[PDB]
């Protein structure tokens, strides 16, 4: 019962670590979409 | 008048390029730091 409670607590910590990662990943995908588009935007500004 | 405007416009475009490059470089650095932190939290979460 103690091991089952430790397994459930670890599984909850992992689901929390996975949810936090998905927020960090979506934040990163927005920050990159920004990075790539900002480099390409600058390629446009220089052409203009 | 047209040459002065175009020249003034080029000055303002260079100013805007400076503004976006400062945002992009900082946006790219934040995106890279968030990806390394995400990659670290993924490895720790996989180990757990």
């Amino acid at each position: 019962r103690d091991l089952e409670a430790s397994i459930a607590r670890y599984k909850e910590e992992y689901a929390v670590l996975i949810s936090e990662a998905q927020a960090i990943k979506a934040d990163l995908a927005a920050v990159e979409a920004k990075v790539n588009r900002s480099t390409a935007l600058l390629k446009s500004l220089s052409a203009e | 008048e047209q040459q002065m405007h175009l020249n003034v416009g080029l000055r303002k475009i260079k100013e805007t390029v400076d503004q976006v490059e400062e945002l992009r470089r900082d946006l790219r650095i934040k995106s890279q730091e968030l990806e390394v932190k995400n990659a670290a939290a993924n490895d720790k979460l996989k180990k757990m």
